[PDB]
């Protein structure tokens, strides 16, 4: 499709993990690479997220 | 909830809360007020939205009124005449008031000493009072009074009655100001001033202030007001109290023998003539037949319709329109689940259909789920919908819409406290 | 044989137009200037941006305006200082002048070449 | 992608016209209205008859 | 101090102001010119959008309201459509006067004629003893002029020869 | 974004949002105008800040 | 000073949005914040302008 409207293919196969998407410019060697892979959250990260929620509700108050 | 009270939005490239949209119905800034379906009128004092009457030959009489008016405030003493536009006569006015309790203002009483030609008119408005005791730019009510409706007298005896299409809910302890605007330079009104003789009783003089809790104002542009502490208008405010039910009887009137079957088919509690009909008949073939309608009354009945005389065409009108919010760019916050919440008051024969668009209104969607209902008060009920609008992928745009419709003119729906939030799940 | 760009002036008083060659097999394409009145358009979120028309073959903008109620013009926008046509696809608000507020909707009227459809047009 | 009927009002004061889509491969047809001055014709020998022009896409005389 | 309210029906880029002074003070005196916003209740507020200092030499005077002193600000004043704004004039010297137009009064240069209607309908003249509490004058307005600008593609400077 | 539109800050011991700071350029409360390097001027009508002319 | 280059998004004909997201500290956590913007010009007529300054911090 044209560069304004182009979108990645839609997939839901559970047997595959998506790493990212490559966009190739029309008739060119240049390409744009972006990574979107679903990374884990460790318990330290989740605790940090919980602290950020705590700060959010403090600021709300 | 906090965004509901924010009430303002920038005109060009506005910063906008991601995955949040709310409408407190306290400003026009959120609304797409030039969409072709837009048809609401606002009541900022109540923070509520509704439909106004539109006019898009048997006559009808309102035998049982939906409400009974009472004159709570009345300043009768008058001494002088003040031009409605003193500072632009070759070679607007306001009067403040307040109530100690929550009252439903149904109509206003004014006294005019002179008027202009047939084609002239006067705009009557009710505006709020700011913290510093002056009128503000907010307008809670507005109507246009023609010359023929404006009665005049040389002794302040004629009382022209002003009616509004929506009642004015006056909160207790808050000041409000009547505002009278007209471009014509040949409009005058009676005013009572302290120490001056009365018009009809020159022997007597207005000893004290005419109305102690109010002040007369004058302005050359309806923005900067000059107070007149010793002067107040001659005016009367009427407050109404709605009753259980109201009734109409149409004056006594397709083939006459057959048409009674068609008539009694259409006149029904859940078809366009909602008003729970009754019928008096002579001899079958007679063109003389007398139809009767009745409905359950409420505190939001239009005082204009109640005062005005009806027809079977003006009555039994489908009023319709929509609220439509400004479109929101959710490119940085894609979503596939939407939580739609709103409070609506639904009289007999009314509907409120929520809708959204993921494409700047190029198409419109409808929720499949039925809303869970929680009662807010005697009138309003809270409707909430939580649906996964998109099974796979994510939308990047949101526009919010509410469609209001009626079956007749007296009963209309009302909505308030619209809150819409979106999630990615 | 192939006939291309067979030309005839259209008259409102007589809708029919004749083809020159007699033994016609198929009509590849019929195209004509059409005027659209009161197309609703939604103002994009980028200030001084471009909004796309519903047809990509436009060539002149007749009117751009808003209405609060049917037939009451609230404002009209002046071409060449408020907006201009760009690429024959978009109303472009990059000029200095006024623009509709972000996420509101307004009306456009414009001329475009329509590929006419057999049975329908 | 194919673009057809792509349009512009021509100016005598500015001969250049642009194309909307950036990565153009080839142009299939440029066309527009053209005015001819002073073309010669010989009158056909049949009475009240038909004389042909040099072009078959004429539409006003 | 005095002030005069004004408004526009569209977004305009205010570039300069025009004022008319009947008299001025000595060489060392100066007048502070400001543009302040208008509150919801139609009075000037404490917010100041522009400010400048005009010396006595910059202030032209005349006995027939013919001299127009031009006031320029370092930053342009962007006036939003539908919003009221008030010019404000402040000076500690007590020898500064300005021409004002008042309804029903004779014109200075044409006493045969009188100002029939309001001078400027959408504005009001104000006066104050502390630049906080303003007393409106509904029948009077200042003689003034407000200039708006449209910017162009390029600008060019030329210097005197070396 | 919400804090951007507040434009108010107390002098002595102000309560401040944790992990948030925003300047709407509508008031002097958020700014350290007494700082030696502070030489910017506000334009409240546009909610913008810029540099004023200085001869030196 | 930030080592990353900002990602640019256009706002209108004049202004452009600059956003920086950088882990300022590799290990440990700071406890103070003070935001600064430095403006400069080459001549008097052309000057920069800034608006809508938003700074947020995280612990990751």
């Amino acid at each position: 499709n044209i560069m304004r409207l182009v979108t990645p293919p839609l997939n839901t196969d559970p047997e595959n993990l998506q790493l990212g998407t490559v966009t190739v410019l029309p008739d060119s060697d240049e390409a744009v690479c972006i990574s979107f892979a679903i990374t884990r959250l460790s318990m330290e990260d989740l605790q940090k997220v919980k602290t950020r929620v705590d700060n959010l509700e403090y600021n709300q108050a | 909830v906090n965004a509901l009270d924010d009430g303002a939005m920038e005109g060009q490239n506005p910063l906008t809360l991601r995955s949040v949209f709310s409408e407190g119905f306290i400003s026009l800034d959120k609304a797409d007020i030039t969409h072709p379906d837009f048809g609401i009128v606002f009541s900022f004092e109540d923070a509520e939205a509704t439909l106004a009457y539109t006019e898009a030959h048997i006559w009808g009489r309102l035998i049982s009124a939906p409400f009974t008016e009472e004159r709570t405030i009345y300043q009768g003493q008058a001494s002088e005449t003040l031009n409605v536009n003193p500072y632009n006569i070759p070679n607007p006015l306001a009067q403040s008031f307040q109530y100690d309790e929550n009252r439903t203002i149904s109509s206003l009483g004014l006294y005019f000493a002179s008027k202009g030609d047939k084609q002239s008119n006067v705009v009557i408005q009710i505006r709020g009072m700011g913290d510093q005791g002056y009128p503000n730019k907010t307008i809670y009510a507005e109507t246009v009074m023609n010359a023929d409706d404006i009665k005049v007298s040389n002794n302040a005896s004629a009382e022209t009655r002003v009616y509004f299409d929506d009642p004015m809910m006056a909160e207790g302890g808050k000041e409000y100001a009547i505002v009278i605007i007209t471009e014509n330079s040949d409009y005058t009104m009676w005013v009572g001033t302290r120490t001056k003789p009365k018009i009809d009783k020159p022997n007597e003089v207005i000893s004290g202030n005419p109305y102690l809790q109010g002040v007369l104002f004058s302005s050359s542009n309806a923005s900067t007001w000059t107070p007149h502490q010793n002067s107040d208008l001659k005016f009367g405010i009427y407050t109404s109290k709605f009753n259980e039910t109201a009734t109409i009887e149409f004056e006594p009137i397709k083939l006459i023998l057959d048409d009674m079957a068609s008539s009694t088919t259409f006149d029904q509690l859940k078809w366009e003539p909602i008003g729970n009909y009754q019928d008096l008949d002579v001899l079958g073939l007679a063109r003389q037949v007398k139809l009767r309608a009745t409905f359950e009354s409420n505190r939001y009945i239009s005082p204009l319709m109640s005062s005005s005389d009806l027809t079977f065409t003006t009555f039994l009108t489908e009023l319709t329109g929509s609220y439509v919010g400004r479109a929101i760019d959710m490119t940085e916050a894609p979503y596939n689940t939407v939580r739609f919440s709103y409070e609506a008051f639904l009289p007999k024969g009314t509907k409120v259909v929520p809708k959204y668009s993921a494409d700047d209104g190029k198409t419109w969607k409808t929720f499949t789920k039925s809303p869970t209902t929680t009662r807010a008060n005697n009138e309003f009920t809270r409707y909430v919908i939580d649906e996964k609008v998109k099974s796979s992928g994510t939308n990047t745009k949101l526009q919010v819409r509410l469609d209001l419709s009626t079956e007749n003119s007296f009963l209309r729906p009302r909505v308030r406290r619209l809150m819409v939030t979106t999630r990615d799940e | 044989g192939t006939a291309e760009n067979e030309s005839t002036i259209f008259n409102k008083s007589n809708n029919s137009i004749s083809l020159a060659n007699s033994p016609v097999k198929e009509i590849r394409r019929v195209t004509g200037q059409v005027l659209i009145e009161k197309e609703r358009v939604t103002r994009g979120a980028q200030g001084d941006g471009q909004d796309f028309l519903s047809n990509n073959t436009a060539f002149e903008i007749v009117k751009v305006w808003t209405e609060t109620s049917p037939g009451v013009t609230t404002k009209e926008y002046k071409q060449g200082e408020d907006f201009r046509l760009t690429d024959g696809q978009t109303i472009d608000w990059s000029p200095q002048g006024q623009e509709p507020s972000g996420g509101t909707s307004y009306y456009v009227s414009y001329k475009y070449n329509k590929r006419m459809e057999a049975g329908k047009d």
